[PDB]
């Protein structure tokens, strides 16, 4: 009736192990399933490369300091230039995953601290400007805060997600904390979320990944100060439909 | 004697509003993990 | 021609009137409904999702840190932490909250709340909090001896880094009105105060300044009343 | 026969969770207070192993707090006006369709990422002077692709096959049930992503969030006249959303909206909660202390 | 089917109590006359026990005494200018709702201490020449703690989640039903007590009966209008009590209200009853006695 | 569309119109009903309560003082103590009484009633009374004579410290006009006559005046018709 | 033939008045004492 | 009892073809994609025989691309000024029933060749200035034969036979249902062949293509007035064609019309399909190429 | 009179509303229905109908020239004989299309299409064509080699004369929207390219340069929604 502190993900050829886990946050209770019959609306038979594309893929790892803001990536540009996922996911037009996201941010029991993680469906990148025409460009943000790559994008103001809406509440979301006296790792397994059974892994992100520092990481002199935070996360039931030219962005 | 929740056109999306189908499973928001942790149990043990 | 007589109310446009109306798009079918996950039926649903307390609401303190509780190790004992008044609609901590917003859509509310505290100090950080609820009629207790007078719970630190402190459904009326301030005090829901039950011990060479972050949300027994319209964002002009 | 359906038309009272009476706990091993928030969860924590809790047959009922309650009410969605004196001697307007202009509407949609819903679209229509002289107009629901009109006496007022309303002002407000029409399943008030493929390298980069699968279409209106009337209508369309499906819930908006399209909020970050003293500082007065 | 339900809703006549035959009564110990008013009962003497009486099969029907025939009727509880002429340019009006404004429905109301009911409130508006033009008018409830509207403009009209009626003058009376909307059981027209905790030391001690649980918001009323229309409107709102459960009936009120919220009477105290010359004069001449 | 046809009284707003009308609040419950003590569903439950009758509403007499019926030793016989007409809605010693106050929200009555006069003497205190009903026709009775061929009781002052006259429901119609005066004394109910049918006799050191006290009500047949506005309480003002 | 007494919406409140049920219990008024005193019988005996 | 007919009263949703499973197919004399247009006949090809296909279970409803939705919609079909202000004061006006005269409707019903149906004809009636003031309007219906008025006090507007509405302005717009009137089994939108016998050797040949078995007769409407009313009358009207059975499909019309009872282009043929560049063209920019 | 209330809608002309009205003509019996050949019950069945596609919409080319696709032997291998985009609803060679006549009608359409391209040179004309079908996100293939690695065919001119090319219903959306260009080529469907796969092979004395006819349909999966008006033909004037 407890949630064992050790734990191991085995997708693929890739395997995580993790001796001091909260849990594993099933977003929203619901698995990852390929799309069925009822819901499809392409006609091609889909690619199912099951074990090229689902597993675990450690794309980022950024150094928490202690004015750090917080970082966030987007779940299908973070993997569209990675590995056969990335291939797949430029040679066919629709795509639909879920995913199995693992933060992971170790330290000394003499240091502390606290992350969100949250993954956030349809996450979208607010401008903060001042009072402008719509003419103006800071009134929207540029492709590079859109879809941070792989590298992800440094919050700028984090209190508000960089979307309006207030971080207290973005514990609506699936999400986990790495409290670094409790955990090292956040685990969330999200199923596909989405108005349309398949989409365009280059256009449309499905999901906002955050790692945003509440309790700021604070530690004494002598110990470790480089404390990086790596993102390694796993596409699970991935399907591609609509096979043509690989088209990148 | 209750005479409503009555469609008056072909079109079923003209019908009122559908008010008696109230769930709650809040489960999925709040209790979003995979090992179901008891109320009396340590959940980190 | 049928024999019928207009009452009152003939021609008004009630904006909550559950009518029929006729459609627009003869024989229209929609797109066909698939499985999106995350459906939420009801709004006490989100209401019992903890989200985090803006308890450090002062002044000077910007972003982030106004979710933090700092606890720092103490020269003295028996001393005041924070405290908070547990009004989920009341201009205050409970407005970073999603039970606190959800409230305001609402005019009155009834059920217990949760605050669940989390001490994100280091795992050599050790100490023992009271978290006292304050039922109505009393001010902030100025003491821990006259805060443990009421339902209270001693926290102690330690792998388990939260504890749920439940501000029970202790009400004269079965609603409280989410309405604040003035005579509307008579629904007032009380005060959570957190006192040093211990100090904040640490080893050396370890931070003597923790923060804890409070986690608010509702009970089961949780219920919104009269959906009201937020007084939450202001507009001017129509967004262009 | 089917009279047992009209029998079970009133709505059903469900009642909140009832709080069932609790004694003292004195034992090791049972910690229902200690929590791991980390875990992303919730905290599974009941009144009753707390405190000492009573009996408590809760009869309050949670029945309002539905999403077809919370929803199923006529907001503002859009301001029309249909300019046909001084400068602007149209007598026509179309009206690009979106649900996002007005705060209180667009705050309650936004708690949820995709609506898939049917809605009763009302059109209050009056003068400046709030007078509703009978006045012919015409509504009629231009869908994407559909020509739109250029003046009062176009062709596109033939409406064909184009929904359209005529009513008078002097007549109770026009009402009517509009589909779920979208090519999605759900509607999509925040879309992270493109509508087109290419490289969004522009200084403004406006297309970001734009989904079409949300543009449904422009209300055209106009007043059936023959020349200027030198009159002004204020055309104000109000949307009862009903047959609500949301998913996805969202934290609420916190800071002002400053556009109709885009999520963005002034360099001025408004605090979500109100600045106090201190973080020991309540304003709740109370009573006198019997013994202070 | 139900159309036994349908059959028996006419209102049955119940009967006053019939008066059985009497005879002559010329013993001791049966004393029916004889009673105790200090054991604070009202007189068991019947009117066989005291005259001889006949059999009167009574069919005079009791059922108008009713609490709920006694309160279903529309009385006026709210009389709102939307003033929008001459100083006061502001096209409209936020009422506090009281229902103890005016003397006929608040006497009624006051013969008990508690009353749980349902009410149909009608808006009778006109201008001050008793004319009704066609004028949109928006009558929004504002519920304890919703944002109260400061311009004919303001946001709070869009009405998402307040309940709102449009009604042109030029429409019959609007009418709307509302539930029994308060966080007691039962509305209280008198509150022995204050609302806050504290010390009541002030000179006016303005709060003595002020009970939150019936203060249930306010009506906010505009013209829907885009400038000064220069017209006032006089809404009178009309309440009509159904559902009604009355607990602890009252005297009712003898001397004349003062104040809307507090009783206070003047110090010139009126009697109950009207002076007469003498206790033993009567203002009834009758007929000639035949033998004086 | 239904052929119909609009009768007279279409758009007419009736304040007593038992209709539906829309609601402002859709799917509201309301806060639970909880049991109230003292419950009332009928007026004439109210108007069988006795009341003290105002039967010294006399120029001078001020205060509680008007709810007293003097009486003392006499030095002559078959002298009159008080007397009252018993029209409920009359302007008089009824209007002390919640019957002579729901009465007047009625237009017609019907039915007994009822004044159980109290002594409240010294127990030393002895003395027989005559109270006499006199039916309509007949003005107030001249002497004890001439009233005690109506109904009236013969009371004993003992023990048992009250007596009830019953004003018996002698009326020609079923119902009287509660309206009294002019030509709606037709509809004139009696007078009530207090005789002394022995002394106010009393021993030495005693008080030689005491108060009888009258409390109407109304018998268990009396039933009230077609509800008015009373003419109690005036407004000139709307109460601010 | 009556045709009333009709609820045309969900709400249960916004039927008509309920003028069914009159019910008649002076005692709790007139005789709310707890020995219950015959009508023949002196009261204080 | 026919209380099953009223249950099955709402649209159902037939949906579109499913699509089966489809593998891979390596042989001979098995030729899916060959065909032969000369045949007159449409390819059989599936998409499973062509490429590897899913199972996709289909639930798009095909039910509105039905003849009846297609036409079912009230489209402009006639527009008669009943001027009676200035060079022309005649109150009345006599209107030649053709539903040829606007495009919208024009065009639609030229996709069939006949088309038997009945009508719901809805008669939007203003002034110039879009106002309705009440003013008895007579709309007669006069059948082929029937006396056309000559005036507005003529003797044929006592409408003893003749169908006729009476409504004012102010009156929700007239609606009737119009049976189909055909001496034929269907109207016909496209009449190759003369009405009468002869030598049609005119310079003009003005009868190619007019069929009296569509021409029904006359309109005639008029102000019930006395004399001249100073005030020309807009009356729009608007025909529903219901219970349509279509036969003969035809190609939509390509060029523009030039009349009203004829088909006739002009000398400037428009293209069916715009021009572009060169055959080779497409301006679809899609993404950027990963490798080219 | 029984009791109404009029709602909103009221007295408003809904040119899609399918309701009653009366009948001018009492007792009127119609021309009786005979059998007339070629009834039609649904506007698919005659999107289904293959009707030329105006593939050579170019400047200069009139007429029914502008129907043909020209192929002549080439002195290259691997090049380009023609290119459409296959949005039905879109300006350009659907429009001479029944499909993309009746898409126009509509606002969506889904389902799979279907090109059968008609070879009309001499029976001694013998070639092998490439028709490739480019799913949306790519512009038109550079290369055939890029053109290959999409839906495509490999036609061989033969007895049989024509070949059928299936756009498959390959969307991200159920529907696709008949509005094309800006924002909405989300809605492309993709882009239809003929390549020689082999050359253009005549003997002697015979034709160098034949022409493909592009026959446009609906497969049978073929649905519309959301009937609105074409924009094929305008009018500024009633025909008279
Ligand atoms: C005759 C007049 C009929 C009125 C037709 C109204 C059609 C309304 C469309 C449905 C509204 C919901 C979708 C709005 C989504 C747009 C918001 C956005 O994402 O920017
Ligand atoms: C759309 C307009 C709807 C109107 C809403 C009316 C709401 C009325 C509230 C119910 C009235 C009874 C409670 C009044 C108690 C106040 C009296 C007092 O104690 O001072
Ligand atoms: C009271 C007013 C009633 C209106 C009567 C309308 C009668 C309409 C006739 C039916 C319309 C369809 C037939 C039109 C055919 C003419 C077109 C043509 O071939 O030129
Ligand atoms: C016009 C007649 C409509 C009849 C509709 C059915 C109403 C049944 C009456 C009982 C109400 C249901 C709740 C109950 O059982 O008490
Ligand atoms: C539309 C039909 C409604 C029928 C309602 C039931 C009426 C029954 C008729 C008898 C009236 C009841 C009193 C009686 O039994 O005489």
């Amino acid at each position: 009736g407890y949630s064992d502190r050790v734990a191991q993900l085995t997708v693929g050829n890739s395997t995580i192990t993790t001796q001091e886990a909260a849990n594993i946050v099933l977003s929203y209770g619901e698995w990852p399933e390929y799309c069925p019959s009822t819901d499809a609306t392409a006609v091609d038979k889909p690619t199912r490369p099951d074990v090229s594309v689902n597993r675990f893929y450690t794309l980022s790892t950024k150094s928490w300091k202690t004015e750090s803001t917080g970082w966030y990536w987007k779940f299908p540009d973070v993997l569209n230039d990675t590995g056969v996922f990335g291939q797949n996911a430029q040679f066919h037009y629709l795509y639909r995953s879920g995913f199995c996201m693992h933060v992971q941010c170790n330290a000394s029991k003499f240091h502390q601290g606290a992350l969100l993680v949250a993954a956030i469906p349809e996450f979208v990148i607010a401008a903060s400007s001042p009072a402008t025409k719509p003419n103006s460009q800071g009134l929207y943000p540029d492709f590079a805060h859109t879809n941070p790559g792989k590298d992800g994008q440094e919050f700028r103001d984090p209190y508000v997600l960089d979307a309006g809406i207030p971080l207290s509440q973005a514990l609506i979301f699936p999400h986990q904390w790495i409290n670094l006296r409790t955990n090292n790792c956040a685990t969330i397994i999200m199923p596909y979320i989405n108005a349309l059974p398949f989409d365009s892994a280059l256009n449309h992100s499905n999901f906002g990944l955050v790692v945003i520092p509440i309790s700021p990481l604070k530690y004494c002199n002598g110990a470790t100060t480089e404390v990086p935070i790596t993102l390694t996360i796993a596409p699970l039931n991935s399907e591609f439909s609509g096979l043509r030219q690989a088209i990148k962005q | 004697i209750n005479f409503t929740n009555i469609n008056y056109y072909k079109d079923s999306y003209a019908a009122s509003a559908s008010r008696q189908d109230f769930a709650q499973d809040p489960a999925k928001f709040t209790r979003p993990v995979l090992d179901a942790i008891r109320e009396a149990a340590a959940p980190l043990q | 021609g049928f024999p019928t007589e207009l009452k009152p109310g003939t021609n008004q446009f009630l904006t909550t009137d559950d009518g029929t109306s006729p459609p627009i798009l003869p024989g229209f079918e929609p797109t066909p409904l698939i499985h999106i996950p995350g459906e939420f039926t009801s709004l006490l649903d989100l209401c019992q999702v903890e989200t985090i307390l803006e308890v450090n609401n002062t002044t000077g303190t910007t972003g982030v840190s106004r979710l933090l509780i700092p606890v720092r190790a103490q020269n003295n004992v028996d001393q005041l932490c924070a405290s908070f008044q547990v009004d989920p609609g009341r201009n205050g901590p409970w407005q970073s909250t999603m039970v606190g917003q959800i409230c305001r859509y609402y005019t009155q509310w009834s059920g217990s709340l949760k605050v669940t505290f989390m001490f994100t100090g280091s795992f050599m950080a050790t100490g023992k909090m009271l978290i006292a609820y304050t039922p109505p009629g009393s001010a902030q207790p100025t003491t821990r001896e006259a805060a443990m007078l009421g339902t209270h719970i001693v926290w102690d630190f330690g792998l388990q880094s939260s504890v749920t402190l439940v501000i029970p459904w202790i009400s004269n009326t079965h609603f409280r009105a989410v309405k604040t301030g003035g005579v509307y005090d008579y629904y007032a829901t009380g005060i959570v105060t957190i006192w040093y039950q211990t100090n904040f011990v640490v080893p050396p060479d370890t931070p003597t300044e923790a923060n804890i972050i409070a986690l608010g949300a509702a009970q089961k027994n949780f219920t919104l009343k009269l959906c009201k319209d937020t007084d939450e964002i202001q507009q001017t002009a129509e967004y262009q | 026969s089917a009279v047992s359906a009209l029998a079970d038309t009133t709505i059903s009272r469900v009642t909140a969770a009832n709080t069932a009476a609790s004694t003292h706990s004195l034992g090791t091993g049972r910690v229902p207070a200690l929590q791991a928030a980390e875990t992303g969860a919730s905290s599974n924590s009941s009144d009753e192993n707390l405190i000492e809790t009573r009996c408590v047959m809760n009869r309050n009922g949670v029945n309002e707090a539905s999403v077809e309650h919370f929803y199923s009410r006529a907001g503002l969605v859009g301001v029309v006006e249909v300019k046909d004196s001084g400068t602007s001697l149209d007598g026509y307007t179309v009206w690009p369709i979106d649900v996002m202009g007005f705060v209180q509407q667009r705050r309650k949609l936004e708690l949820s990422t995709y609506m898939r819903f049917d809605a009763e679209f009302t059109f209050v229509s009056n003068l400046n002077n709030s007078t509703t002289p009978g006045m012919l107009l015409q509504y009629m629901y231009v869908p994407p692709g559909a020509p739109k009109p250029d003046s009062r006496k176009s062709y596109q007022w033939q409406t064909a096959t184009n929904p359209s309303v005529f009513a008078k002002l002097s007549d109770p407000p026009p009402q009517v049930s509009v589909p779920f029409m979208s090519p999605a399943t759900a509607y999509q008030w925040f879309y992270d992503g493109y509508p087109t493929f290419g490289e969004h390298k522009q200084a403004t980069n406006l297309q970001y969030g734009q989904c079409p699968n949300n543009m449904m279409g422009h209300f055209a209106i106009r007043t059936v006249s023959e020349s200027t009337t030198g009159k002004n209508i204020h055309v104000r369309v109000y949307m009862r959303i009903k047959h609500v499906r949301a998913w996805v819930p969202r934290p609420l908006r916190s800071q002002a909206y400053m556009v109709k399209n885009y999520p963005t909020y002034s360099q001025t970050i408004t605090n979500t909660a109100t600045d106090r003293a201190s973080i020991t500082t309540t304003d709740y007065e109370g009573g006198v202390p019997a013994s202070p």
